[PDB]
């Protein structure tokens, strides 16, 4: 998932 | 080469006016000449210097209060400390408190610089001071008898006298020979504090230590009973990764884990490398009224919030023998009992909070269960 430049996020 | 060169965090500790700042400058000047080149208020002096093989990031603090605060919070991170003791005073109360703090916060090595030797031309006096330093170090589990003690004069070395500058080089030699290279974050057992959880179960956060790899087993530690799962994938900025490394914000797909099995405060970890605990001994600094902390002392029965990585956990405290209350600005040993277990090892940092306000900071000294 979910991020893209600098915060917590994800996928899998 | 300087890119491949190991980085070592060092710092000067010891009683006020013993020569920590003077020594810090004598170190930078002598090495430069010989080889070349949250709501808590952090007061520090940062300098960097090099030896042929190492790069040092050196912290020095103005007052005693700064050392307490900086060592507990981790702002003054040290792979090794240089205990400065003036031969003219010998060990003083802050020499003892700095060694004790070093033990509690996990400073793993202490080298001694017997300072102001330009003032003391007495071998019996110097050995008496060394004797007292080594006994004080051994008292706090440091190897007092095997610790390097350099006799010198930070001021005369800073004043350009080569015979005394030779003692600064000796001290630098021990930084190189005595303090081992610190264990890199990437080589430590895998650890990921969970920030966010999604169903697709993906858990997100910054890989604090080690590496996570697809196919490997992971443990979900903290809050509830420990759960084991296999990593089915790692993603970052929509791009699938083969593995997740320390320092990276990633997402981890966990096999057969459902969203309700993950709580806040839980960590992802290499199996059996970190355990949950409710009870521990810590070193804690309580903010002064002037730092936006508490206005009045607290007593046993104080139930604040302990913020461990991602979440607040309610806890109860045990005060040392003969300690009735804790004044704002005090730093004490505190035995804590949390309501829910947290994955923890010694050296783990936490904030003490009252609502959305930091009133204290601490470090886990001894995990108890
Ligand atoms: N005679 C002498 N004075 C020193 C030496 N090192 C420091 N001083 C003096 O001791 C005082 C306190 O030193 P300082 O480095 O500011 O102490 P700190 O509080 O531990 O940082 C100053 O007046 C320095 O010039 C030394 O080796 N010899
Ligand atoms: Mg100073």
């Amino acid at each position: 998932s979910c991020n893209c430049v600098c915060g917590f996020c994800c996928s899998x | 080469f300087e890119r491949t060169k190991p980085h070592v965090n060092v710092g000067t500790i010891g009683h006020v006016d013993h020569g920590k700042t003077t020594l810090t400058a004598a170190i930078t000047t002598v090495l430069a000449k010989t080889y070349g080149g949250r709501g808590i208020t952090i007061n520090t002096s940062h300098v960097e210097y090099d030896t042929p093989t190492r790069h040092y990031a050196h912290v020095d603090c103005p007052g005693h209060a700064d050392y307490v605060k900086n060592m507990i919070t981790g702002a003054a991170q040290m792979d090794g400390a240089i205990l400065v003791v003036a031969a003219t005073d010998g060990p003083m109360p802050q020499t003892r408190e700095h060694i004790l703090l070093g033990r509690q916060v996990g400073v793993p090595y202490i080298i001694v610089f017997l300072n102001k030797c330009d003032m003391v031309d007495d071998e019996e006096l110097l050995e008496l001071v060394e004797m007292e330093v080594r006994e004080l170090l051994s008292q706090y589990d440091f190897p007092g008898d095997d610790t390097p003690i350099v006799r010198g004069s930070a001021l005369k070395a800073l004043e350009g006298d080569a015979e005394w500058e030779a003692k600064i080089l000796e001290l630098a030699g021990f930084l190189d020979s005595y303090i081992p290279e610190p264990e890199r974050a990437i080589d430590k057992p895998f650890l990921l504090p969970i920030e966010d959880v999604f169903s697709i179960t993906v858990v997100t956060g910054r890989v604090e230590r080690g590496i996570i790899k697809v196919g490997e087993e992971v443990e979900i530690v903290g809050i509830k009973e420990t759960q084991k799962s296999t990593c089915t994938g790692v993603e970052m900025f929509r791009k699938l990764l083969d593995e997740g490394r320390a320092g990276e914000n990633v997402g981890v797909l966990l096999r057969g884990i459902k969203r309700e099995e993950i709580e806040r405060g839980q960590v992802l970890a290499k199996p059996g490398t970190i355990k949950p605990h409710t009870k521990f001994e810590s070193e804690v600094y309580i903010l002064s009224k002037d730092e936006g902390g508490r206005h009045t002392p607290f007593f046993k029965g104080y139930r604040p919030q302990f913020y461990f990585r991602t979440t607040d956990v309610t806890g109860t405290i045990e005060l040392p023998e003969g300690v009735e209350m804790v004044m704002p600005g005090d730093n004490i040993k505190m035995v804590v009992t949390l309501i829910h277990p947290i994955a923890m090892d010694d050296g783990l940092r936490f904030a003490i909070r009252e609502g959305g306000r930091t009133v204290g900071a601490g470090v886990v000294a001894k995990v108890l269960g």
